[PDB]
């Protein structure tokens, strides 16, 4: 029972650490969005970065 | 004036895709504005040449 309770605490810690990973209200790990597209040229074409959930 | 560039007095973007199109719109506006101003400068130099000839 003690080992299982420690396992549950570590589980909650993962949920919390994943939720907190945001930079100025945007995240690439929380899974809020499928993708992000940063600028790549003066014509507006965008470098693409597919999101990865954790 | 904005109407001559193809921009409208109400023009704006309310979402990221509209801004992605506004980039190209402002490109066309800057292009046509520079062309119009180059034509004005050419005509001004022509007025100067004619002024010297008339003198």
């Amino acid at each position: 029972n003690a080992l299982k309770s420690d396992f549950d605490s570590l589980r909650d810690q993962i949920t919390k650490a994943a939720s907190n990973a945001k930079f100025n209200g945007v995240s690439i790990a929380n899974g809020s969005t499928a993708k992000l597209t940063f600028l790549a040229n003066s014509d507006g074409s965008g470098f693409t970065v597919t999101a990865k959930t954790l | 004036t904005l109407t001559g560039l193809g921009l409208t007095a109400s023009s704006t973007f309310t979402t990221a895709a509209a801004a992605k199109t506004m980039i190209g719109t402002i490109d066309t506006a800057l292009q046509t504005a520079t062309n119009k101003l180059a034509s004005l400068g050419t005509s001004s130099t022509g007025l100067d040449t004619h002024l010297t000839f008339v003198g």
